[PDB]
């Protein structure tokens, strides 16, 4: 089975630089181009060029001639790509895929299997374990059949942070959203929906963990008085 | 003796067919750089069975011919019948034609359908491309040929330079009989496959060459016909000798037991010596030649012709005979390097040498033509045989570069065969410059003329 | 450098039907364009290349045409799997090019969102901060307009929303909004509105409460 | 040395190679059932055999590493294309999507093969890979 792992993700300062590796396994590395490609989020999949790990030759789309440099070694079958002087535009995710065709002359073809990707996160933040707010109803709003309840988490960077609800047994009725970034900061929230008997008669815990920082906290959430 | 003179519409038609053989070589060459030329209309697969047929067809045109020249002289009579002799040329020159176009006018699968195959199934097999009907008619003609000029050897003088021919000549239109055997089980048929190739063109045509140059070092040489058919018999002695047995290099990797590899390999490590017995012919009956002789081209013809026999059969043949290194050589350019230099220095290269000596008095021109032609004759030689050493070289090259990358790595480090192919261009380019030097000399050989 | 435009950018269907879908080139690219299928864990996937040949493996159902500028991409009869994003790329010439997208999205009935709003917690004003969260839960189609009102003034900054994907088991949509104040500018007013406006509905849910109740 | 005794040497010679020859290739064909699987070899693998020579395959290609040099070996393809599970299977698609018309690549006819015809050709490649050739080829690139 034709394979490609790529490396984990990578933070840096701009300016800086990142080179991140690409593990094939399964065919003749050395007779197939290795693509790499960029995608910033909502922003359209951009090819940066590529590399022929049988004699050593690249090509770069003229855009990231300065940006990017491409390797290979062929006793490790393992492909790599430096991105130097990085910058916030630079924040992204970076695949690299094969060629569909062997030989060197098919340099510009389509792609048969592709990298996961790797992450490269462009900031001048510092590391920082978020706080994390419980969300109950307004005042005396235990009214329909139904209620929700809510987690904020707040200032925090890197991502990720992973959350849970009663340490994950009550996981229906869950929207987690996206985190988005304000300031050089991160900020999530959290829904959990549960029938009005299930509380507060029974106890409800937001529970949000930020490896990053070597953090876990817990949020009971509390009904307004 | 008059009858001779059915050797020229031989002889010429064979040239006509060796140009065609050149320029479809020349489009293949291409083809391998440029793999889209010229398809879909001709893909590489017609292109190439026009350039071996044309090769076969024609080479056996120069064999015909030459029976036809000196089998009167040594029978010291006139030829069984000139009216068969020219009956059976436009046969076979249209035979020849037709089978050609077939391949070129139809989709080899129509071509099936068409001339009824799938009653006697024998296409698509290596070198043996030809309909069945094709197949018929070429046995029919060499039945015809073998008749005529066996006829003439009967009532007459019996030379053994002529009977080897004859032995040799019948002993390639027998052995041609198993391409009508095509075994269901894939094994069997390359066996079977090889008693035609490599029974032919190390054995049988080894008698055929030889008696070919013999003949021509009688008449060129004054050197008594006493010694000369004595090393004619050690030299064909010494092809069977090695060569029946040395059908086992061919028998490593088809699927029949690995005694072969045994075998095949010490028997046919022993394959060079007639043709370096050859060289020792050739060049000590030529020091030792009792008259100067009006044509000194032939005698380089003949001197030459021996030499690359011998790099072509015998030492790129030697270089991957031993099962050791045909493992990893088997299937690849060298392989195409030394059977271009094998065909050329032994076949086409006798056919011209002979070509050579009986052309001048068959126009009724004498001995030898003006000293101009001979000039050109001689440029044409260098220019073709200096052209084919080159490409020999450049594909040894390429086959060297192939083993490495494709051949001796494990999985996973060996490299594909088509990302092999383009590691191989420049060679390729440059063979295919050699080929175009080669065309150049045979247009200067035919301006001979 | 060739430009690639796919249209529509999002398309609703259903199991069962067929859908067609455009790729434009802004010059000649011969037949050379192949398509991509992208879905959340799992590694992008050839489907046809040189504009109308399917990659090894891949189900019938799937086919494409074109030539020169203008190509598509068909599905005969949808799948649940088929559910997905789709992108073209160019491969005639360097620099290779992509087009950004369509995404092929499940039609479900239309719902109302479910609002939901939270005053900020007390752990959060004893710091100085007060963020207001509104949930919209569990809408169909995806377009939404969400609006703060401030003692019921329109407020506009300070404002970050997210949204989920489509959800894979019932195929609705959700969204958070964040109006993020200080605890004195939070303690300026009293009365704390979140107005949905969507499709179900020429009327907003409005869900409000007040800092003092 | 006389030219008689060259003569016996070359007529000794040929006949006693030409038996030795022929004896071996007695016992050569007793091996062959086990050797190739002859069991294997069915009507399907026969009518492969059929279409291979047909559209001239071994005009670009080798198999156990004889014919042309244009194209890959397809001795031991079957190892390279996922195998005996899906190599039917694959062969049908490569059959039909020639020619691949990359500009300036060595190319493959379409050769309007029925499926019944493919697949027989798929069985001929899978059991002649099966063959008992002495380890060739070197490796899975042919
Ligand atoms: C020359 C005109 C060819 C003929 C006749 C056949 N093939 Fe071929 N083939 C040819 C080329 C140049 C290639 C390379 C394709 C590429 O672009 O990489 C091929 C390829 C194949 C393959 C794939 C081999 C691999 O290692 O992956 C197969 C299985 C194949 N061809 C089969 C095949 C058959 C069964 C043929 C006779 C019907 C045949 N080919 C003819 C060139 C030519
Ligand atoms: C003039 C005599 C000969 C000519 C015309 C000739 C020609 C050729 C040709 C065309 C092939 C390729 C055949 C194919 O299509 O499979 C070939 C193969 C071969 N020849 Fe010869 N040959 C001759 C003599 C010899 C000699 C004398 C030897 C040994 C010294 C030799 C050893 C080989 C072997 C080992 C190969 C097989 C290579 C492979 O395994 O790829 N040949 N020859
Ligand atoms: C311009 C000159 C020539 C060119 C460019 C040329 C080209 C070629 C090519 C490209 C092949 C096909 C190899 C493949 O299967 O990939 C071939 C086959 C062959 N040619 Fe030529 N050729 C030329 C002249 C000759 C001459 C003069 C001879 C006579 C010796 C010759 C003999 C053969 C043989 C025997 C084959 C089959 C080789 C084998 O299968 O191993 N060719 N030729
Ligand atoms: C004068 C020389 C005469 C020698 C005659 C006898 C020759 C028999 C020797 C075996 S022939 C052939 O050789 C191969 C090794 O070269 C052998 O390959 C070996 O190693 C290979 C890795 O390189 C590996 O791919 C094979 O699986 C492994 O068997 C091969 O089996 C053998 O048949
Ligand atoms: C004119 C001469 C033409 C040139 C071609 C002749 C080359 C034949 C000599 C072969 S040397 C042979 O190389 C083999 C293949 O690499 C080597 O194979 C070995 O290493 C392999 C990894 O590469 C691995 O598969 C096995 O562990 C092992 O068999 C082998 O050591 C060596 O004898
Ligand atoms: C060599 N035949
Ligand atoms: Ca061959
Ligand atoms: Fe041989």
């Amino acid at each position: 089975e034709v394979q490609l792992q790529q490396s984990g993700t990578v933070l840096a300062r701009p300016g800086a630089s990142v080179k991140m590796s690409c593990k094939a396994s399964g065919y003749s590395f050395t007779s197939y181009w290795m693509h790499w490609v960029k995608q910033r989020p909502g922003q359209g999949l951009e090819w940066i060029g590529a590399v022929y790990p049988g004699n050593s030759d690249t090509s770069y789309n003229q855009k990231f001639k300065g940006k990017a440099k491409l390797t290979a070694v062929t006793s490790a079958s393992t492909a790599y790509m430096e991105l130097s002087s990085l910058t916030n535009e630079d924040s992204a995710v970076y695949y690299c895929s094969r060629s569909s065709l062997d030989g060197y002359y098919v340099k510009n073809w389509c792609f048969d299997v592709w990298g996961q990707g790797t992450t490269v996160t462009v900031s001048s933040a510092k590391t920082t374990a978020p706080s994390v707010y419980p969300l109950a109803p307004v005042c005396g709003d235990t009214t329909g059949s139904s209620v929700t309840l809510g987690c904020l988490v707040k200032g925090y960077f890197p991502e990720p942070v992973t959350l849970t609800w009663n340490s994950g047994s009550l996981s229906s009725g869950v929207h987690t959203f996206p985190a988005v970034l304000q300031s050089d900061l991160y900020t999530l929230s959290s829904s959990v929906t549960v029938t009005s008997s299930t509380r507060p008669s029974q106890s409800i815990t937001c529970n949000v963990a930020h490896p990053a920082s070597s953090t876990k906290v817990d949020k009971k959430i509390e009904p307004r008085g | 003796f008059a009858s001779q003179a059915v050797a020229k519409p031989y002889f010429v038609f064979a040239l006509i067919l060796f140009v065609g053989q050149i320029l479809f070589g020349l489009i293949m060459g291409l083809q391998y750089v440029v793999g889209d030329f010229l398809f879909p209309a001709i893909p590489f697969n017609v292109a190439r069975m026009v350039h071996t047929n044309l090769l076969i067809v024609w080479l056996l045109f120069g064999f015909m011919g030459a029976a036809y020249y000196l089998v009167p002289e040594e029978s010291d009579c006139e030829l069984y019948s000139p009216k068969l002799a020219w009956i059976l040329f436009w046969v076979f020159a249209a035979a020849g034609v037709l089978t050609i176009l077939g391949y070129l006018l139809v989709p080899y699968a129509g071509l099936a359908r068409l001339t009824g195959n799938e009653l006697w199934p024998t296409m698509g097999r290596e070198f043996l491309e030809q309909p069945t009907i094709s197949k018929a008619g070429i046995v029919i003609v060499a039945l015809g040929f073998l008749f005529n000029v066996g006829m003439t050897v009967l009532r007459g003088r019996k030379t053994a330079i002529s009977m080897v021919l004859m032995t040799g000549l019948i002993g390639l239109a027998l052995l041609f009989l198993f391409s009508f055997y095509n075994p269901e089980n894939l094994t069997r048929d390359k066996f079977y496959w090889w008693w035609v190739v490599h029974l032919w063109v190390e054995g049988v045509w080894e008698l055929i060459m030889g008696a070919i140059l013999a003949f021509v070092l009688v008449k060129i040489t004054g050197v008594d016909r006493e010694v000369i058919e004595k090393w004619l018999y050690v030299i064909i002695a010494m092809a069977l000798i090695s060569g029946i047995i040395g059908t086992g290099h061919h028998y490593f990797w088809i699927g029949v037991p690995g005694y072969w590899l045994w075998l095949g390999s010490v028997f046919s490590a022993l394959e060079p010596l007639p043709f370096f017995a050859m060289v020792l012919f050739a060049f000590n009956t030529i020091n030792r030649r009792r008259r100067d002789y009006p044509n000194r081209a032939v005698a380089l013809w003949a001197m030459g012709t021996t030499v690359m026999a011998f790099l072509g059969a015998g030492v790129w043949g030697f270089m991957h005979t031993l099962a050791p290194v045909n493992y990893y050589t088997h299937g690849t350019q060298l392989t195409a390097a030394h059977g271009h230099m094998a065909f050329y220095g032994a076949y086409a290269m006798i056919v011209m040498t002979i070509i050579s000596y009986a052309m001048p008095r068959l126009r009724g021109i004498g001995e030898a033509m003006d000293n101009r032609s001979q000039v050109l004759e001689m440029w044409g030689f260098w220019l073709m045989t200096v052209a084919m050493v080159f490409i020999t070289l450049f594909l040894s090259a390429a086959g060297v570069l192939q083993v490495w990358l494709q051949r001796m790595p494990a999985d996973g480090a060996a490299m594909t065969f088509m990302a092999t192919q383009d590691q191989l261009a420049i060679f390729y380019w440059l063979r295919e410059g050699a080929g175009v030097v080669f065309l150049i000399g045979l247009v200067a050989y035919l301006l001979s003329f | 450098d060739i430009q690639m435009t796919q249209s529509p950018p999002y398309l609703a269907a259903s199991p069962g039907e067929t859908i067609t879908i455009n790729c434009r080139a802004s010059k000649s690219i011969r037949k050379y364009l192949a398509w991509y299928q992208e879905k959340p864990g799992k590694t992008n996937k050839l489907l046809i290349y040189s504009g109308s040949t399917l990659q090894f493996g891949i189900p019938s159902r799937f086919s494409g045409s074109g030539s020169g500028t203008e190509f598509t991409l068909t599905i005969s009869s949808l799948e649940p799997e088929d559910f997905a994003m789709y992108y073209c790329q160019q491969h005639n010439e360097y620099p290779l090019t992509f087009g950004a997208g369509t995404k092929l999205e499940l039609k479900r009935a239309d719902a109302a969102p479910t609002v939901s709003i939270f005053p900020p917690s007390s752990e959060q004003l004893t710091s100085g901060g007060a963020s207001v969260v509104c949930f919209l839960n569990n809408f169909y189609p995806k377009d939404i307009n969400v609006k703060w009102k401030i003692d019921g003034s329109e407020r506009q900054n300070g404002v970050l929303n997210s949204w989920t994907d489509q959800d894979s088991k019932d195929s609705t949509y959700s969204m958070s909004s964040t109006l993020t104040l200080t605890k004195d500018e939070y303690e300026r007013h009293n009365s704390y509105t979140c107005e949905a406006t969507h499709k179900t509905s020429t009327s907003p849910i409005v869900k409000s409460f007040n800092r003092n109740e | 040395f006389t030219k008689g005794m060259a003569r016996n040497i070359y007529f000794g010679g040929s006949v006693f190679f030409i038996l030795l020859f022929l004896a071996l290739t007695y016992h050569t064909e007793k091996t062959l059932p086990e050797r190739t699987n002859e069991a294997a070899m069915s009507a399907a693998v026969v009518r492969g055999k059929l279409v291979w020579e047909q559209n001239n395959c071994v005009g670009c290609h080798t198999l156990l590493g004889e014919g042309a040099y244009f194209a890959p070996e397809l001795g031991n393809v079957v190892g390279r294309r996922g195998g005996e599970e899906g190599f039917n299977t694959f062969l049908q698609a490569w059959m039909k999507i020639q020619p691949l018309n990359v500009p300036g690549r060595r190319a493959m006819p379409q050769f309007h093969l029925s499926e019944g015809q493919v697949d027989d050709l798929a069985e001929f490649l899978k059991w002649s890979s099966k063959i008992d050739t002495n380890q060739w080829p070197p490796n899975k690139e042919g």
